[PDB]
């Protein structure tokens, strides 16, 4: 069946948790460790960073915006509905596995990203994601 | 070793008290009013220009910085008032253009993007004096320069203030041959249309990327270092050059373990309030911003009216040079020696600035204070260690000049929404002023009378009240930005870690007049 | 051996020729007018206020400066028409300050004298404006600072245009001290009285002189280091601590005996006459300049609208770049590389701007000059040799920068009395607006007509003419001053006189972008 | 941040395409043919002098490189085919001398041990001259010396060719002191003979192994540091001297993990193959050499025949300039500038030169082209970065100069076996001759006659062929190996770590002739 809004929610939330690790990583090699602009924030001047993204479901193209909060809990809107998702990424055994909380409602998962495809492996399921190639190359 | 314990600053203040409640009041009220505006001016040009920038292909430019800079990165975005209310019937939103330093590819770059909306992008006075203060902030702390080009050239009905002086337009291309000349990477994406007058940026820069829709410049001039199909392919490719830049960060100072302060930052509203009449504790604030609340003071019994210690934030040390009353011979000869102090240890210098008015006193024999205020002056200017200021309060007179202001060359210079800045305080001018010219009409036998006194004073207390607004002042550049109080340790941590990449070089002094 | 025969450059000019005979009389009606407005200037604040001045005892401030300098020395007076017409009803003579160069005790040093006649020798924002250029001056070309402070403090009229910002004010301070501490003389003569925000200047300076009639000053505060009967014994301590400097020139060029240029410098007046439509070749001027009108050309059949070439002024060597036309790629890829011959032979650079307008001419494919321009403007922003300007006829455009204006730091620049700046032609500025509105409200369907078009043009063409003017230029300091043509050999030995005082260091260039 | 995707060059070639496959037969030729060389050269100088060295119960001069190195690791040896056919009837094994770059202790140092076995040591001319390389590669990348001293002297019957002149057998001695002088290590280990003009190695250096069986030396000359009872001894003592150095390595480029290109190597074979007429895109070679195969072009639609851009190899980084055609103006251009940009960012050089010749333009107005490769020449010749050139295909003319040949040089230089240096193609020098005698005996009234132009074409086109050969550029020392091009990538890698050794220090450039 076409796959829900919340998990949609639950693999923008692993992308940009992939891409704060990948940050942790880079400042672990410098000098600088302690720097503030390390961090994944987003944090802006008297303004709250609005993300605008675009991931692939099937056939379907869908757009969420991803607005960061001060508090680290994020509030995605896609179409008319918006949702407050808070979670983290932890390594179960040798698996990384995802714990989210999508609307206050906790969910569990192993998460994989290989090449532009994510994948949710869940009691439920497998839901799959696909990031679309930036095409200018590839 | 560093087990030993150290005594921490900061006191719980009394939630319950009247005087709480109201400052709490004012002060979340302004800060209110700055976040409305600064949305406001967010919006950019107005809807009409961003349907046809958006009709063209084009990017806004604030969602090019946003694909620009890393993933979540925290960006510090530089005078988001800049030419506000400035001209008289035009509307100029962040000046015409939109200056920041950010983390690309892990490295903290300065990134100029010109609005195309406001105005086509052309180049207001005040345009040009952000650009300008951008790339000094970038040349002082050796920062990579990206321009993201989409210009207008120079505002013609204001051309006598854009082009011919020296801190005029052509400034820009000097910066940009200078900062080449340093080894400090320049890099230029042609966003835009190569107008008249602007084929210069990418012909100045060390790399260049140009997308695709001159048509001559990147198959026969040769301009064209790289060749982009769209906005998103073009900051892609910035990307990577920036990776490509061969950039190490080095730094030179002890760092430890960061660690939040004791007190909430919030509760900052609390003490300070809106009213400058009032006064309040510097080590309040100190305690609110450093690591862990610890500080070190140094001579704390001796001129008490300045606050001299040493503290750590997200880990740097720096030392902290703060107003707690009126300045006096013991408290500039105690900043001079610190000064001295921490430009010998390479260690930054941040100062607060709460200078009070003299309303309080008629006198207060200006010429001893001067004699010893003219050390500090030149101790403050004779230093080295990066140096940032922070006015929290009021800001009058030669005080102001003493504790690092935009003279003397702080690498960041912000004010909390509640300050003022003037050479005096209104009634004080109003009334030298009138003194003024009743002593010379007498001397020269007219006549002066009360109504001619009212007539004198009152403009110019209206004058002075005006000119000391903070948006007054962020109008035009004389400060780096407004910032609300809750966040200031954050902006701090960020200012400071683009401070370091520069390197710390000894501090020459001149002759000590003892 | 130097005994060799060189060709000297100059012809005769027709003195029958109705042309010289009319540009001969337009010229000199100018310099007639620049004269009389430079003596109104020098009569100074007033009858009124002189009386005043002198009936406290207190010399005039050119008395000062007659008495100060060696006996019969030439000085070479910066910025005289400083506010000119300036401030709309209020008229500043000179921008009530005087600065100049002069020699004093064998020493050349920069003077910087207060005007008490004008308006108590307040401070407008164009007296901090000039003085800040003179401290500039004194900086970049290491000479011994002598103040002369008969000073009223801050305009308080205008407060927000004299303290707050990085140019006001304080920077003052800021450069004295670090005037101090690169070792570069600051003397401080207190010759009127110590008024609030006066006492700093004495306080910053390295050594003091007070006249008698504060007094603790002196006696308890110590600030005082001598202590004079009144102006003319002031101005004797001063001259003995110059020579108590303990300062010997060190000059890093070969020099050689000078000799007059084989022909009459009056003869410039027939030659340029006032009327920018009409052009001039500039080996005439070269040749009634440099010395013996002897040059030696560079590349003269390549990019032959430029003029580049050595020659020598009262023995110092000097490299001589000027317009002859409309600046195409051949004469920006002259100019750069003779840019770089001479900055690593270190030989001193002479501009001569004569830029060309684009009225003659629809396109110029402004692309091409603009890429090639862009090598010339990166040559002469990184140059370190010290270079001076001279602006004989218009100068408009980025050429205005590839042929280092202002924005570039020549050491100096001059304009002479028939010169103008901007950024374009009035009728071309015009055209541009008319065409951008035209485009415009077709796009959205709207009717352009031609009462509108005589509209927007008519008040462009009368403020760009306005703007032009040479004095319009010169009341603001976008230029060290206007000269008599005739005299112009002159300043420039003064001129480069000074600039030897510094040492000559390396040049380092960006990437120069092939 | 360095997560976003980078586009990798390279395409799968035709495995069934008929010229792959003749392309790969013809190479495989080539390579077997260098192996099969290789090997008879390592077997030395013959069975017979062999036997006789075992006897003495030395080591063969191999051997004792192996034990020497470090366990396991990789050995780069450097012309081994010096003197291959170069003397007529004496046949030089290795030039009589195996040098190579090796890690001794953890430390790269260079090593050079002479061959016994080959007229006992002695020094044949090219001996010499592959000892002064060899020693010029130590003191540029900064590498400490061993030398394996078992000599015989200068080889009498040719000493007008190795004593005298400057490059002669003295400048080895200079060498020594020089390298000693600037503190790079020089150790010695007499494992032969000390003969007469041999003990000047011993003396020269800063350490001394001397294997027990002159006598005198070690009990009382005193030249002896250390004694060792034969061979497996000494060479111990050595890696223990080594290790006693006191040296850690200093780099001062940003790193990055390793990862191995895309494409299989051998593939190389097939794309390359042994006709020069055929030519081939460079882009290939640099997919199959870099790191992931991933590269950064730089101006790549402009100057198309030059292929410019930034990669990284074994983690470090490096900018690549090959030919892909005939050079033109616009290729000079871009070369220069990709040449400044690199320099200035202090990144290594790699060439890759397949120059291409004249025989298919008559004219191509070679006045042009050198006033443009005349700029390429000179960036080149200034530049300090580490260079290293590859020779994959033909190298003629200037453009052997443009491309960083060897009077340029470059930290290493290497051929494939199928490359041809020549001044010009032999066809092209024949027409030339042809031509220059034909018109200077008619201006003479002399007739020319076709046998005549057959008689002087052909030994010129036999001579040149013959002179391309690589093996005859080898057999000289005009380069530092023929290397088979499946290992490229490999043997880069140990030479640029090599060059890393020594710091890099900034450029200084001449005047660019714009
Ligand atoms: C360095 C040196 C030494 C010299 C120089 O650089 S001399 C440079 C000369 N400039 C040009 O040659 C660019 C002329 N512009 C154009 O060619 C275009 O306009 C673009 C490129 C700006 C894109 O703009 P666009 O075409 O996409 O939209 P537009 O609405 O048209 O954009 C807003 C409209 O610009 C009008 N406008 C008024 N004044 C100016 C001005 N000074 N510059 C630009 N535009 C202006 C504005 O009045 C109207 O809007 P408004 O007021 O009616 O609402
Ligand atoms: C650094 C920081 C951080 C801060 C500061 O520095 S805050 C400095 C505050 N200034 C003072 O505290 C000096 C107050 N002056 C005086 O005490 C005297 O005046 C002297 C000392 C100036 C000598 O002058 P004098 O007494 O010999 O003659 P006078 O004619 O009186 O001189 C002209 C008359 O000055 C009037 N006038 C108007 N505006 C000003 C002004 N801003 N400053 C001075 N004078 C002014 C003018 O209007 C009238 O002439 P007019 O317009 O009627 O023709
Ligand atoms: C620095 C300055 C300023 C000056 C000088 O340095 S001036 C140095 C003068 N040299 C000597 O004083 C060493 C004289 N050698 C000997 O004393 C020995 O020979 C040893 C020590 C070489 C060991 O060699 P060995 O004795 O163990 O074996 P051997 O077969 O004898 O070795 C091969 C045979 O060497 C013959 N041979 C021909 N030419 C030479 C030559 N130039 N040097 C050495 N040998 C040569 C070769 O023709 C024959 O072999 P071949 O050609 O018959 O097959």
């Amino acid at each position: 069946k076409a796959a829900a809004k919340e998990s949609l929610c639950q693999a923008a939330l692993g992308l940009i948790l992939k891409e704060k690790a990948m940050t942790d990583t880079f400042t672990l090699q410098a000098h600088d460790q302690f720097s503030p602009f390390s961090s994944s924030s987003g944090r802006r001047l008297n303004i709250s960073y609005t993300r605008n993204m675009t991931l692939k479901d099937g056939k379907n193209n869908v757009a969420i915006a991803v607005t960061y909060n001060h508090d680290g809990s994020y509030s995605m809107q896609i179409e008319d509905k918006t949702f407050q998702v808070l979670g983290n990424l932890y390594s179960e055994g040798d698996c990384t596995y995802l714990k989210c909380s999508v609307n206050g409602v906790a969910s569990k998962a192993k998460l994989i990203i290989l090449e532009n495809t994510i994948y949710l492996f869940s009691k439920e399921g497998s839901i799959e994601i696909d990031i679309p190639v930036p095409k200018y190359l590839s | 070793y560093h087990g030993d314990s150290v005594a921490s600053l900061g006191t719980q203040p009394d939630l319950g008290s009247a005087l709480y409640q109201e400052n709490y009041k004012q002060m979340k009220a302004l800060v209110n009013q700055l976040h409305e505006r600064v949305e406001h001016i967010k919006l950019g040009g107005g809807e009409k220009a961003r349907a046809l920038h958006i009709s063209r292909g084009k990017l806004l430019p604030r969602e090019r910085i946003d694909n620009l800079i890393d993933p979540g990165s925290p960006f510090l975005e530089l005078s988001q008032f800049a030419g506000y209310q400035l001209y008289d019937n035009e509307e100029v939103p962040g000046g015409g253009i939109i200056t920041g330093i950010g983390r690309v590819s892990g490295v903290e770059c300065m990134i100029i993007a010109n609005d195309a909306t406001v105005k086509g992008g052309a180049y207001y006075p005040v345009t040009v004096k952000k650009q300008l203060r951008a790339q000094e902030i970038a040349m002082q702390n050796r920062l990579p320069c990206i321009y993201l080009v989409d210009s207008g050239g120079a505002y013609l009905p204001r051309q006598a203030d854009v082009f011919p002086d020296r801190d005029h337009f052509g400034r820009t291309f000097y910066n940009q041959a200078i900062m080449s000349s340093k080894n400090i990477a320049q890099i230029a994406v042609v966003m835009g249309s190569c107008t008249a007058g602007g084929a210069y940026v990418p012909a100045m820069a060390d790399e260049n990327i140009i997308v695709r829709k001159a048509d001559l410049h990147c198959r026969k001039s040769g301009v064209s270092d790289h060749w982009a199909l769209d906005d998103h392919h073009a900051l892609h490719l910035t990307r990577k050059v920036v990776r490509n830049l061969n950039y190490q960060k080095k730094l030179d100072v002890t760092i430890e373990p960061s660690e939040e302060p004791l007190f909430p930052a919030d509760e900052l509203y609390g003490i300070v309030g809106a009213n400058l009449k009032r006064s309040f504790d510097v080590r309040e604030v100190i305690a609110r911003i450093v690591d862990g609340s610890r500080f070190t003071e140094f001579k704390a019994f001796y001129g008490d009216t300045l606050v001299t210690g040493f503290a750590r934030i997200f880990g740097y040390p720096v030392g902290i040079v703060g107003n707690n009353g009126v300045l006096f011979s013991e408290s500039a000869k105690k900043g001079t020696h610190f000064v001295q102090l921490c430009c010998q240890r390479n260690i930054p210098l941040l100062f607060l600035q709460n200078i009070t008015g003299f309303m309080v006193g008629r006198e207060y024999e200006a010429e001893g204070i001067a004699k010893d205020g003219a050390k500090m002056v030149a101790a403050v200017a004779c230093a080295q260690v990066p140096k940032i200021t922070l006015i929290i309060g009021g800001s009058y007179g030669a005080g102001n000049y003493g504790m690092c202001g935009r003279a003397y060359s702080p690498r960041f210079l912000y004010i909390w929404p509640n300050a003022r800045i003037s050479v005096m305080g209104g009634e004080q001018a109003a009334n030298v002023l009138a003194t003024i010219t009743k002593d010379q009409r007498a001397r020269e036998g007219k006549q002066f009378s009360s109504a001619d006194e009212a007539a004198l004073k009152e403009p110019i207390i209206k004058k002075f009240e005006e000119e000391g607004n903070p948006y007054y002042s962020s109008a035009r550049v004389w400060d780096d930005g407004i910032i609300d109080p809750a966040d200031t340790r954050l902006v701090l941590g960020l200012s400071f870690s683009a401070a370091l990449n520069a390197p710390i070089e000894k501090t020459d002094f001149g002759i000590f007049r003892m």
